[PDB]
């Protein structure tokens, strides 16, 4: 049992060479997350905005969320959320929206 | 030193050239002594013969193999 | 007998079909469109000389990248990579790395081995004691 | 190995939060190891026009 | 003994496994890949390959695009030899500094024998009235590798 | 690189030198006849 | 703030750049092929 | 219809509005699919078959032209049919929670193993893709599964 | 120049040459003069080798079309639908097949940068590196500094 290097990531190498000695062989089969080295899943269901009287009403109780800003804070606050700077979210103009490819090419 | 090297057969760089032991190219081997790298033609397995010339290598360690590639 | 030219249309445009998508005034007059249009086939010719150093570059430093993340530097493991007889360039390497994990991770084990069957080699200073990756193997 | 498109896309750009204690730690050998994760040099998927780059939270 | 912080070399000491149990347990290695071969439990492979001077990353039913004319009309089939590396999901065959034919076939088919799109090449100097403007096209051929096969000839 | 490890060992400073690499027909008809030899 | 006179490698006053241990090393390795080359050339 | 295009089959195919919509394309491609097996033998249709109309699978996924919805459930019934209790799904490496852009990767344990695992935007959709790939591992289609035989019997 | 023109990947219709290889050049249509000092080569070319070529390439239907024309040409037509058409003013019989030459082995795909050499599908075989994939899980799974 010996290994440079430690078989705790992903794949168990153990290296070999050939009789003649003109070939490296390694066998290195995966290596599963075990049991013990897991959480279990949280789940998060709760539903404040259900009423007793008017389930109907309740129901938009959940929907009926929205918010309007203006420009800056708006960005500010992308850019807080994203960890981004500021001045990524700013528009640009008809010169470089014209020049923009519209069918870019695709791999795989 | 320029016209000496171009007298040499030395033009293009990182190429060697086959020159004899005689004092006459000595001369000129230690006027540009300090451009060039001088090593000893060895022959392990002796001259290539007139059979042996199109299967003939000259090995870095400064040696030259007549029978290189057996198939 | 007064000769005029008549193709300065076509001459003008194979010159202004490059430079179309040029900004200001370099991609309508003439005049600027010629300069700007020679010093890109210039700069074009250079970065196709620069292309090669540049991808050698993002290939090493991809090659880095996996490798401290195995525990091993690129120059230790370059040169026992090399000491191996294992002749992969860098850019197979790089590939290596970015789509074969664990093939990856069996070259630097391997590069391991022969930086420590090295070092235990330097250290020992015994012609006979040979390590089993250490072992040269010629042309055949 | 066998994920879709977009999983795998997620995973192999995804974004990693990484902690550094810098009690009797010079600055220098801090920060050198801290650009290095922020440019995303360990990264062997890395490019200077994609936008690798891990988070580094110092103590 | 005295321990001082430069008395002991800063680098953990390396243990090297005995030269017998070594050839044993490589022996064992090699014999377990060879079964895995011979019983053909791999799936796919992937190939390091030396071809007109590159070195190519390939896989069975793949494309590679060759900046030079080769002398085979389109549709025949073509067998690499210079094979650097072999590997698969579980194994993976090193070679010193090449495979074995014996051991390790691939083959590609001829498709496209075209030409490249214009190169330019323009040199320029500055005031001195130079400028020299070269268009360059090269003959490419594209190869489409089939299939990577493998032998148990391996001991 | 690794030139004087080739150096010592005998091989050419560049695995481009004399080596198998170069050498060898790189490749070869499925039939298994011979390619047309290499220009270089 | 601190200016070289004249330009940089010219005048009386030039720039105090220091040899390395890199041209060192690259000097005595010239010296010893050198060396080899004039050993070869002796007999 | 790419493959009657390309072959140009539309072009030799007889009929009014050269646009020739795609029930026309594909029924005058089976056509010529039924002429070559009448004329020549049923092996070489199906080789005809092999060679232009199964190389469109290739480098495609199975839930691409599939399109289930329950992944996890198609699973455990997979499971039921192999003998397999039921799959635990654990999360098994995370990076981020409270971040925009939350990573998640989830595993699927049956009897404490692991069979398959999966990454995420949301953990929802990280144990859907875990369920996918215990499921294309089950079915045997795996991005490193054999390709398919292209020969000569 | 890559920035001014177009660009596409290293591609292959129907995934040509993978189960047979098929030829992409569909026909060859000649247009040339019997009077035309210019339509020399064309002619001459249609003497010698064009039954030849025909031979060697039953795939390709050729045209040959004598005209009242001054500029010889070839229209090649591939079953990509691509249409090139290349002139074979004042060129010699040997130019002439290596044209024709030339113009078969094409695939008939556009003559642009390809953007690699290369084109596999499904690379990631024995999995694509992520983040994860050399970091060591810790047991339960707990963050640097998280109690249990
Ligand atoms: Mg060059
Ligand atoms: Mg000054
Ligand atoms: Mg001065």
């Amino acid at each position: 049992t010996y290994s440079s290097l430690p078989d705790d990531y992903n794949c168990k190498v153990e290296l070999a060479l050939t009789s003649d000695g003109r070939t490296i062989v390694c066998y290195h089969p995966s290596v599963d997350i075990p049991y013990e080295h897991t959480k279990p899943i949280p789940r998060p269901d709760p539903v404040h905005n259900i009423e007793e009287t008017h389930d109907l009403v309740l129901k938009t109780r959940l929907e009926e969320k929205g918010e309007h800003l203006e420009q800056g804070p708006m960005i500010e606050q992308l850019s807080k959320m994203f960890f981004t700077t500021k001045h990524r979210w700013y528009p640009r103009g008809q010169y470089h929206r014209r020049r923009r490819k519209p069918n870019p090419p695709k791999d795989r | 030193e320029k016209d000496i090297i171009k007298m040499l057969g030395l033009e293009k760089a990182h190429t060697p050239q086959v020159h004899k032991n005689i004092p006459s190219v000595n001369a000129k081997l230690k006027v540009v002594k300090h451009l060039i790298r001088i090593k000893p033609l060895k022959l392990p397995q002796g001259l290539p013969t007139e059979e042996d010339m199109a299967n003939t290598c000259l090995k870095s360690n400064g040696e030259l193999v007549v029978r290189w590639l057996l198939n | 007998l007064r000769s005029r030219v008549t193709d300065r249309y076509w001459r003008v445009q194979e010159v202004l079909k490059h430079a179309r998508h040029f900004r200001g005034r370099k991609n309508r007059c003439y005049r600027l469109a010629v300069r700007a249009v020679t010093r890109a086939f210039v700069k074009c010719t250079r970065a196709r000389r620069l292309k090669k150093r540049s991808l050698r570059t993002l290939w090493i430093n991809r090659i880095t990248a996996a490798s401290q993340e195995h525990g091993l530097k690129y120059p230790a493991f370059i040169i026992n990579l090399i000491k191996c007889q294992v002749e992969l360039n860098r850019k197979v390497l790089a590939d290596l790395a970015i789509y074969e994990p664990k093939t990856f991770k069996s070259l630097a084990a391997l590069a391991k081995r022969r930086r420590e069957e090295g070092f235990a080699a330097a250290l020992g200073d015994g012609k006979e004691p040979d390590g089993i990756f250490s072992r040269v193997v010629q042309h055949r | 190995s066998s994920f879709s498109k977009a999983p795998q896309q997620w995973a192999t750009f995804a974004r990693v939060w990484y902690l550094l204690d810098g009690k009797m730690q010079p600055p220098g050998k801090l920060a050198a190891m801290a650009s290095v994760k922020l440019q995303g040099l360990h990264k062997p998927v890395y490019h200077q026009l994609s936008d690798c780059g891990d988070h580094v939270v110092i103590m | 003994v005295p321990k001082t912080s430069l008395g002991s070399p800063p680098w953990p000491d390396i243990v090297l496994p005995d030269p017998v149990e070594e050839t044993r347990h490589h022996a064992e290695v090699v014999g377990q890949v060879n079964e895995l071969i011979a019983a053909g439990r791999y799936g796919r492979l992937f190939a390091v390959v030396h071809f007109a001077g590159h070195q190519w990353k390939v896989t069975a039913e793949d494309l590679i695009l060759i900046e030079n004319e080769l002398d085979v009309a389109c549709g025949e089939r073509i067998r690499l030899e210079k094979v650097l590396l072999v590997g698969a999901d579980n194994f993976t065959l090193l070679g010193k500094p090449l495979l074995g034919k014996e051991l390790v076939r691939v083959e590609a088919t001829v498709i496209e024998k075209t030409e490249s799109w214009p190169k330019i090449n323009m040199k320029f100097q500055k005031r001195k009235n130079y400028q020299r403007k070269r268009i360059t096209v090269n003959p490419q051929t594209v190869l489409r590798i089939n299939s990577i096969e493998i032998a148990p000839c391996l001991c | 690189a690794g030139s004087q490890w080739r150096l010592q060992q005998g091989f050419a400073a560049n695995p481009s030198g004399y080596g198998p690499l170069t050498e060898l027909p790189d490749w070869s008809y499925a039939d298994g006849r011979p390619a047309p030899p290499m220009k270089g | 703030r601190n200016r070289i006179p004249g330009r940089q490698w010219i005048g009386k006053h030039r720039r105090p750049r220091p040899v390395s241990a890199q041209a060192k090393q690259n000097m005595i390795r010239r010296l010893e092929t050198e060396a080899e080359n004039q050993y070869w050339l002796s007999r | 219809c790419h493959v009657a295009r390309n072959l140009a089959v539309e072009q030799l195919a007889l009929s009014a509005e050269f646009p020739v919509p795609p029930p026309v394309l594909r029924q005058t491609f089976f056509a010529v699919i039924g002429a070559l097996l009448q004329s020549s033998g049923p092996e070489r249709t199906a080789l005809f078959i092999r060679d232009f109309l199964i190389t469109q699978m290739t480098g495609k996924e199975l839930f691409e032209m599939w399109t289930i919805t329950n992944p996890m459930g198609l699973l455990v019934e997979e499971l039921k049919k192999r003998k397999i209790s039921a799959p635990e799904s654990r999360l098994t490496r995370q990076s981020g929670s409270t971040t925009a852009l939350p990573v998640y990767f989830v595993g699927l344990y049956c009897d404490r193993k692991l069979i398959a695992e999966g990454p995420g935007e949301t953990v929802l959709v990280a144990e859907e893709e875990a369920a996918r790939v215990a499921l294309r591992k089950l079915f045997g289609f795996t991005e490193n599964r054999r390709p398919w035989d292209y020969s000569k019997p | 120049t890559a920035r001014g023109t177009a660009s596409r990947f290293l591609t292959s219709v129907l995934h040509n040459g993978l189960g047979r290889y098929v030829q992409q050049l569909q026909r060859l249509s000649f247009s040339l003069s019997r009077d035309a000092p210019s339509s020399r080569g064309a002619r001459e070319f249609v003497e010698r080798e064009v039954t030849d070529f025909a031979r060697r390439n039953p795939g390709v239907v050729i045209y040959v079309n004598p005209r009242p024309c001054c500029v010889p040409r070839v229209v090649a037509e591939y079953l990509n639908g691509a249409v090139r058409e290349e002139s074979i003013h004042c060129k010699s019989v040997e130019e002439i097949a290596a044209l024709v030459q030339k113009l078969a082995d094409q695939s008939g795909l556009d003559v642009i940068r390809i953007r690699k050499p290369f084109h596999t599908d499904s690379p990631s075989i024995q999995g694509q590196w992520h983040p994860f994939t050399n970091k060591p899980t810790t047991l339960g799974g707990l963050r640097p500094r998280e109690v249990q």
